[PDB]
């Protein structure tokens, strides 16, 4: 369809291996920062400590919670806490879960993320849900308990972007590579006695063309083609980091014409 | 109902003013523990 | 304390994998390298995480008050 | 008999509760088992 050239290699639950083609290193690399920073998404952003006789501190246990991964498949349908018309947090904005456990066996008692409970009216949005992917459906570990240690707790998730902090980011890691024949010349090699020899051949070197002897430095050419992949965290499906993330920045140049106009 | 203090040992809720001397029962330690308080506190999750 | 939710470096989910990694060396007897690289976990930052993890929780876990 | 003064002891000697405590028995007595113990208090 003319333009930027998308070309799966893999793809799967969690990881989209693709080939970018026909674009501007700098829009690759702008989508490469918006999928890291700037991707809505639900996460714990307030705890109200009722019960804690556990071995960890009140910070600590609300630290590790906020970074359980929630379901924001619908995070676009939940409005951000700070432009809700309400007082503080509701439906509307928030999702509010509950944690309680008591340390009742003998053997140390195991608080994960699955003992979660949403305790807020999702209405029907698919959201605030605890992701798990552990073939044990426990999910995330948040704490451990002794026989009669307790621990009463209430979340409240919000919406939000790992600008602001981390575990808002929808992103893993970001594979990103271009050029893997150094022919553009964008790097000097270090070497001790062979450049080549020394430095371990990338992936990408099959899916390209090695340069030919012969053929003097090619000034002209630029960088386009760039070899990425993606990996989700899990509160967004993987292919949807990556749309929703073409979608913000799309967003952002759009926002800045709206600006022009009121200017 | 209610719970003032707590006792370091025997963890059994005590609670006591003035010349009540600073012993708990049956376990002669003397350590006590203020108990947290109902108020609920909230947390910044970062 | 305790296995650290997400890897410092990437954020990749890591605190949900303590307890495999653990049988993954008693029940199949099976080498850390090659145990860490069965969950998942290939750039040494992953791996280090859980590799070098120390969970004093257990110790702490045997005290009473 | 008769009692004359009062002797400081250094943990973990021989005449130190903790000398013996098993692992347990330390962690009961709220005493971290990595306590290498050779001062007073
Ligand atoms: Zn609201
Ligand atoms: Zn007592
Ligand atoms: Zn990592």
């Amino acid at each position: 369809e003319e333009g930027p050239q998308v070309k799966i290699r893999e793809a799967s639950k969690d990881n989209v291996d693709f080939i970018l083609s026909n674009v501007d290193l700098a829009m690759a690399n702008s989508l490469r920062r918006v999928m890291i920073a700037e991707i809505p998404t639900l996460a714990i952003d307030s705890v109200e400590v009722e019960t804690n006789t556990t071995v960890l501190a009140d910070e600590f246990i609300a630290h590790r919670l906020g970074l359980i991964p929630l379901q924001s498949m619908d995070i676009e349908q939940l409005e951000y806490s700070r432009d809700c018309f309400c007082e503080d947090h509701c439906d509307k904005c928030s999702v509010v879960l509950t944690l309680q456990a008591f340390g009742e066996s003998e053997s140390t008692t195991n608080v994960y993320s699955k003992d979660l409970v949403i305790v807020s009216n999702l209405m029907g949005r698919n959201i605030g849900h605890p992701i798990i992917q552990d073939k044990e459906g426990n999910g995330v570990l948040i704490c451990k308990l002794r026989k009669g240690q307790e621990l009463k707790l209430t979340c409240v998730a919000k919406k939000g972007i790992a600008k602001e902090h981390a575990k808002w980011g929808p992103a893993a890691a970001i594979e990103f590579e271009y050029d893997p024949w150094n022919k553009l010349k964008h790097t000097d090699y270090w070497y001790e006695q062979d450049s080549a020899k020394e430095w371990p051949q990338s992936k990408n070197c099959e899916y390209e063309d090695p340069p030919n002897e012969g053929d003097p430095f090619d000034y002209k050419a630029q960088a386009d083609t760039f070899y990425m992949n993606v990996e989700s965290v899990g509160s967004i499906p993987v292919d949807q980091v990556v749309v929703r993330g073409i979608d913000t920045l799309q967003k952002k140049v759009a926002s800045i014409l709206l600006a022009l106009t009121q200017m | 109902a209610t719970l003032k203090y707590i006792c370091a040992e025997c963890s059994s809720k005590l609670s006591l003013s003035r010349t009540d001397a600073v012993r708990c029962k049956d376990c002669g330690h003397r350590i006590l523990l203020k108990a947290r308080t109902k108020r609920l506190v909230q947390f910044e999750a970062r | 304390m305790i296995v650290p939710v997400r890897c410092f470096s990437c954020g990749k989910v890591v605190g949900d994998k303590w307890e495999s990694y653990l049988n993954l060396l008693q029940e199949d007897e099976l080498d850390e390298g090659t145990a860490l690289s069965r969950l998942g976990l290939k750039r040494y930052c992953c791996r280090r995480m859980i590799l070098t993890h120390v969970d004093l929780i257990e110790k702490f876990l045997r005290y009473n008050p | 008999k008769v009692f004359i003064g009062r002797l400081p002891i250094m943990l973990r000697s021989k005449n130190c509760y903790l000398s013996e405590a098993t692992e347990s028995d330390l962690y009961k007595l709220k005493e971290c088992p990595f306590d290498m113990g050779g001062y007073f208090i």
